[PDB]
């Protein structure tokens, strides 16, 4: 029983590790996500000024 | 980035063609001048408003 406590300690302590980052990868896709956004209206507008 | 510096090439010319034809339109409408200070649209008079 303590060694199965103990086993599952552990694997919470890397659930947090997971969590972490997770949370740091979804920040950096919000950043990645903005960027696209911007640069496909910006290539829309540009095309319709060169036609 | 290259479609924007395509866009601005062909604007350049463009613009070269509008004042070329630009320059066209005072073969058709002269607008001169005299010593007295009056002018001239096809040598008639226009005097300032007043």
């Amino acid at each position: 029983r303590k060694i199965v406590a103990e086993n599952l300690e552990k694997v919470q302590a890397e659930a947090e590790r997971l969590d972490q980052e997770e949370a740091q990868y979804q920040r950096e896709y919000s950043e990645f996500k903005r960027q696209q956004l911007e640069l496909d209206d910006e290539l829309k507008s540009v095309e319709n000024q060169m036609r | 980035t290259a479609k924007r510096e395509l866009f601005l090439k062909t604007n350049a010319q463009l613009t070269i063609r509008c004042r070329q034809l630009l320059s066209e339109l005072s073969y058709i409408y002269p607008i001169d001048l005299n010593e007295h200070k009056d002018y001239f649209v096809c040598g008639v008079k226009l005097p300032n408003s007043e």
